[PDB]
């Protein structure tokens, strides 16, 4: 059954085709001349490509030194004459061989090279390229390529960041930056790094500073009385003139207080040692594995805050400045000489790490199977389908949606259900939430036209052991498509215990965002 | 009552009191969340 | 194609088919004598029954005062002859006719009443009663009868609550309790009455207690100074002897923690009223949307910690207490009548319904597709055939887990596999984590026979916005099934930030429990 | 380092030191969790 591990439609023949590779640093005008050959599943042996030449990208770091060593390039490799790509629905390799009835004794990658397979699965092609989802949560694809069919494939420069010189892996992250500047954070590290070490001298040479400076115990002291200096450090620090974006952005977020720099200092104090801080690949490694750093950062709720070189300069070199005062108090080093060397390298580059993250597309809290966590619940679509509310037709529909909490036992109040008259209302008795198995039925009602509300008939608490899902049943009596202007709100609401917010006693909401569709 | 008492809670959603719970509730325009609809995602 | 529909594996024909009724209360004598019929899906008009009598325990409330009414019975419905149970593959009439071929302009159970469906779909029965799984979480299933096909059912009793006349819904609790007491609570409520009764007033006509009730500024003032008078007299009423054994399982907990029972008073003053506090429905409600309950319910991290009649009675003894010296400096009405009457009496009910919970089969976190939540991270298997791994064949085999983080840049320093050498090794190469599509790979490596350890090539970070899929690929060289006694851990280890446990450095562990099967 | 060092560290669980994060590690028994496999479920 080639239809059960081939998915036709995402397969296709076509001329010229044409992918990307992340060409590992040294090895930049030497592939730019032919693709050439140097695991556990001998079938995949083969020359890996990319239809994203971003994603492509990520794959020009020293395979020795991953975290932060220098970045290679990408490649424009495209196979002459007609090529088939074969995307496939699994990749199990002996899953693959059973339905395409091929050799289930010799590789697979091998086999995709032979006449035999070209010509049957190759609708007419020179050679096959495999395809398969290039990862979770992306839309890239990744192409296999044989090592023998690859030969023919003319390899064109796209971009060398080597070639720029550039510190760390600026250059790298400067190009992926690219995919949503055409949030989208697009930053110059190299400005970042000139404000970082103008700011770092200035807070030196600042009275307040140098003042605080000494009243510094300087030896080691418990970490109790360590925090309680660098977060008095830090009220003084963050006066400074240079810093006043930073002191105005950071007081109203609790992530971005004096307490939480305090705090992060003392763990960078805590596992930085002469060895360690001597390396840049140990360091950045250390500090990686540390919580805390969204706090420096200026990451939270969902944004990158410190969105400008002027504000991620300012964090850096107070961030900087913190560890030197950390170290004497709870490490044992060169007290100094990491903060303004390796500390902002490392710290550097796992911003750019981050940033990368939240350039990425990617589904929020709430939507698709990505859970919601609020209050100490985690609610979630049961699945993608789920989330997904169709329309132009009569009839019904279920909704699952996983509820639970992380440990007391938490209320469900019950849930807000948006509506659209005469398109789309609740089947109040298909609609129930069902807690441990105790199915439990819910008393709704139309507040408005817009949203009913049902509650549960039986109390419901959710918990460490106590999981529930809500199901919510809809119902259109017209065939009539759900207009764009007609949706006034896309989520479901479910309201957890009751909590003063701004004064005014509400219930917590969690939200699970859907899509109309069809 | 979200006209008088709760008028202005809710930002980016549509003010309705949850008789029920006996308190107001913000229905979040689409892509916005939270209690009274402050953020979006 | 009736075999899209049509669970055939769970669907069978059987002699004298039985199954049971949650009957209201005022309905226990009349529906001895025959079963007699009195939505938006008009299709599933029909008379409700499941093959479990403590899930049809649970419907025997009334319908008009769903939270705290009395409890009617459970009655056993018999079919003469044979009876044809088929088991439906989903709940949309509409679908299930198209499928199934029937009109598609009629209700679904009363096709299912015609001789031509049972005829058809029959198998030889005199009648068929569609059977659909009773709730997402269980394993009872829910049958569907015909409306005429019913009257032929013979109905015998099986237990009578209001029979017991005991307090609020005590019989029918006590009843569902046997469901696991063949954790497992089963709690003697009338004994957790009357001492609840008797350390009140012990507590009441206590020096000490009277001494404190004085230091009570007895007029409404801030929460935050009430919070601190309930405190204090929270660790004065924890002296008293009749609540020795409260004092010490308290101790160590947070959760049970004075300043929590104290929250708890609290929110309870600030939401009854003199409306309220007279209707024992309408108190229920409001303090079953109210938090920190777990506290005076002693339970937490999966348990109920408060086993026993003498504790459960201390507990709400003193909360009942607290409740009464909250009332004034919040409250707004007849200051106490309410917290040894009908506070006490929603309480009890509130704590029979999560005991409930608990008692009832249920996943775990990290089990199957539950959520893991710890540390501010959340994980769980992408779906539940990837928490099971297969043996008994030669091969590999992919694992996917989802993972993510409540709010600001949390980081995954790597990841602990459990390895049966042989049986189960990590395919080193088709094991990765992709973070918003980026498909990072994974340096692994055997520190033991017994574990192997990944880390990540390039820093990964999970939060709000930024999600991660762990695939961890197993291979197996022997086709030998695995045996117990070779397991030595039944989990995957994700690790997060280091933190300090008990004076040690380790990484927060996230566990996601697995099974092996076939 | 698991026996001398983070000896009793782990509770329900075998002690592997994980040498590229510097620190131990408990390979929690069938059922158990926590970092030093103090809990079942």
């Amino acid at each position: 059954g080639a239809d059960d591990v081939v998915d036709s439609s995402k397969s296709f023949v076509m001329e010229n085709f044409s992918s990307y590779h992340g060409t590992k640093p040294g090895y930049v005008d030497s592939i730019q001349k032919g693709i050439q050959k140097p695991n556990y599943d001998d079938d995949w042996k083969g020359f890996y490509s990319t239809d994203n030449k971003y994603d492509a990208a990520g794959y020009s770091v020293d395979n020795e030194n991953p975290l932060s060593g220098k970045a290679g390039g990408v490649v424009k490799v495209t196979y002459p004459g007609l090529t088939k790509v074969l995307a496939l629905k699994v990749d199990n390799a002996e899953t693959i061989k059973k339905e395409l009835g091929l050799s289930l004794t010799e590789p697979l990658m091998e086999q995709v090279g032979t006449e035999e397979f070209i010509k049957r699965f190759g609708d007419g092609a020179s050679r096959v390229v495999l395809s398969l989802p290039f990862a979770e949560g992306s839309s890239s694809v990744e192409y296999i390529n044989n090592w023998e069919q690859a030969k023919a494939l003319s390899v064109e420069l796209e971009i060398n960041f080597e070639t720029r010189g550039k510190r760390g892996q600026d250059a790298m992250y400067e190009y992926m930056a690219q995919a949503c500047a055409g949030s989208c954070i697009n930053l110059d590290w190299d400005v970042i790094r000139d404000k970082t070490k103008t700011k770092i001298e200035s807070l030196k040479e600042h009275g307040p500073i140098k003042n605080k400076m000494s009243e510094s115990p300087n030896k080691t002291v418990s970490e109790e009385k360590a925090k309680q200096y660098l977060e008095e450090f830090h009220q003084t620090a963050l006066e400074h003139p240079e810093l006043s974006e930073l002191k105005t952005v950071t007081g109203t977020n609790p992530v971005f207080a004096g307490a939480n720099y305090a705090a992060w200092a003392v763990n960078v104090a805590q596992v930085i040692d002469s060895e360690t801080a001597d390396n840049l690949e140990k360091t950045t490694a250390a500090l990686s594995i540390l919580p805390g750093i969204g706090s420096v950062m200026g990451i939270a709720d969902g944004a990158v805050h410190h969105n400008t070189e002027e504000i991620v300069a300012q964090s850096i070199a107070l961030s900087s400045l913190m560890v030197a005062q950390a170290i004497p108090l709870v490490g044992e080093l060169v007290d100094i000489g990491f903060a303004a060397y390796n500390f902002v390298e490392s710290i550097i580059n796992l911003f750019q790490v981050v940033h990368n993250s939240y350039n990425r597309p990617a589904y929020s809290p709430g939507h698709k199977t990505q859970p919601f966590l609020h209050d100490g619940y985690a609610v979630s679509w049961n699945t993608v389908e789920d989330s997904i509310i169709r329309t132009g037709f009569q009839g019904e529909s279920g909704h699952d949606i996983k509820i639970t909490a992380e440990n007391t036992p938490l209320p469900i109040a019950g849930v807000l259900l948006p509506t659209i008259p005469g398109k789309l209302d609740v089947n109040k008795s298909k609609t129930h939430i069902s807690v441990n198995g105790r199915k439990i039925r819910m008393r709704c009602r139309a507040i408005d036209g817009d949203v009913t509300f049902c509650r549960p008939k039986s109390p419901v608490y959710v918990g460490n052991g106590v999981h529930a899902n809500l199901h919510v049943a809809f119902h259109r009596s017209s065939s009539e498509k759900i207009h764009s202007n007609e949706i006034s709100s896309d989520s479901i609401g479910v309201l957890g215990y009751q909590k003063t917010v701004d004064h005014t006693k509400v219930n917590s909401k969690l939200s699970l965002f859907f899509e109309i569709k069809s | 009552p979200c006209l008088r008492k709760y008028k202005d809670f809710c930002i980016h959603g549509e003010c309705k009191y949850v008789k029920e719970l006996r308190a107001p509730s913000c229905i979040c325009h689409p892509g916005y969340h939270g209690e009274r609809c402050h953020g979006l995602s």
